[PDB]
């Protein structure tokens, strides 16, 4: 089986250079062009360039000349891409993908890595504040606001997972360097506030786990 | 660069349907066109290359056709696993270029949003900030607009929105909208209102929170 295994999520400071990698297996690394592709998270796919590891011939999108540097290490069947002078515009998921058809090529990509997320930010790891959402029908909706954290991700559960039906956790939005997200849960009015409802928030990056009970307000 | 345009960004369908996704190149691309499938976990697979050749291991319910500038991917009998985003890509001329992508969704009956609004918590107010949060849950179709009003006055600044992808169980969508103000400005007003415009209603769907309550 052909497999392309890319290195993990990278956080980088603005103005820096980052280097990411793509480990190829299941085929002769030196006989196929390895391409890289950028996906900014509200748009499609942009071709960066390619390297032929057999002789290190390279080819770059004009838009990425001076930005990306492609290299490959034969002994370890690993391709690298180094991106320079990082800005917010470089935050994206980057894929490595093999081109079908060996050196002769095809400009079709038959195998893809799982992607590497690059997040460029001057923010350093900081835990969220978790705020209860209580209102002030057969059903009541409650929520949690998980605000001002970095980096992604956080996980949110409700009553430790026993409330899965009727839960919505929304994708985080970026405000002023930091992420904020919300999550809602809906239960029978018969159960809240008679019973307890709690959002369990975990921010692995800051080793934080917070339990926030949702209190009635008056 | 050759421009690739996929005819739509979003396409509805029912399981068991025949589905067709098309794209168009800005010049003839000589059948050098491939189709890729991207799933929500970010993973990517090629389905078709050179217009109509099926990649090994890809189910033969996928097929491709076309010539010149115009190409289509067809799924003969849509399965659940096929709900994904599909990209076309030309390899006629460097640089290789991709279409903008077409995301499939499951078709279903219209459903009105369930709207809930929430005041800032006491914990947040102590920090000097105030966020009012509005959830608009389980609606369909996905198209929806949210307007915030403070004591009757429409408010755009300080609003952030977030949308879920289509629910795997009931095929609806949800949205969250948050208005964030300083504690001071928040305390200077009483009535906070989230109003949704959605196909399911001629008038706005309005939920309000009033500091008098």
């Amino acid at each position: 089986a052909v497999q392309l295994q890319e290195s993990g999520t990278v956080l980088a400071r603005p103005g820096a250079s980052v280097k990411m990698s793509c480990k190829a297996s299941g085929y002769t690394f030196t006989s196929y062009w390895m391409h890289w592709v950028k996906q900014r998270p509200g748009q499609g796919l942009e071709w960066i360039g390619a390297i032929y590891p057999g002789n290190s011939d390279t080819s770059y999108n004009q838009k990425f000349k001076g930005k990306a540097k492609l290299t490959a290490v034969t002994s370890t069947s690993t391709a690298y891409m180094e991106l320079s002078s990082l800005t917010n515009e470089d935050s994206a998921v980057y894929y490595c993908t093999r081109e079908r058809g060996l050196y002769y090529g095809s400009s079709s990509f038959d195998y893809w890595g799982q992607g590497t997320t690059l997040t460029v930010s001057s923010a350093e790891t900081t835990p969220p504040s978790v705020y209860p959402l209580a209102p002030g029908s057969s059903m009541v909706t409650l929520g949690c606001l998980v605000k001002g954290y970095f980096p992604e991700p956080v996980t949110v559960t409700w009553n430790s997972g026993s409330l899965s039906s009727g839960v919505h956790t929304f994708p985080a939005v970026l405000q002023s360097d930091l992420y904020t997200l919300s999550s809602s849960v809906t239960v029978p009015s018969s159960t809240w506030p008679s019973q307890t409802v709690t959002c369990n928030v975990a921010h692995p990056a800051s080793s934080t786990k917070v339990d926030k009970k949702i209190v009635p307000r008056d | 660069d050759i421009v690739m345009t996929q005819t739509t960004s979003s396409l509805s369908a029912s399981l068991g349907d025949r589905v067709t996704i098309s794209c168009r190149a800005s010049q003839d691309i000589s059948n050098y066109l491939s189709w890729y499938q991207q799933k929500p976990d970010g993973t990517v697979k090629v389905l078709i290359y050179y217009t109509s050749k099926l990649h090994s291991g890809v189910p033969s319910r996928f097929s491709g056709s076309g010539s010149g500038t115009d190409y289509s991917l067809t799924i003969s009998n849509l399965e659940q696993e096929d709900i994904a985003t599909y990209f076309c890509q030309q390899g006629n001329t460097l640089p290789p270029t991709f279409g903008g992508g077409t995301k499939l969704e499951i078709k279903r009956a219209d459903a009105a949003p369930t709207v809930s609004i929430f005041p800032p918590s006491s914990e947040q107010l102590t920090s000097g900030g105030a966020s009012v949060v509005c959830f608009l849950n389980n609606f369909y179709p996905k198209d929806i607009n949210v307007k915030w009003k403070i004591d009757g006055s429409e408010r755009q600044n300080g609003v952030l929105n977030s949308w879920t992808d289509q629910d795997s169980k009931d095929s609806t969508y949800s949205m969250s909208s948050t208005l964030t103000l300083t504690k001071d400005e928040y305390e200077r007003h009483n009535s906070y209102t989230c109003e949704a415009t959605h196909k399911t209603s001629t008038s706005p769907i309005v939920k309000s929170f009033n500091r008098n309550e």
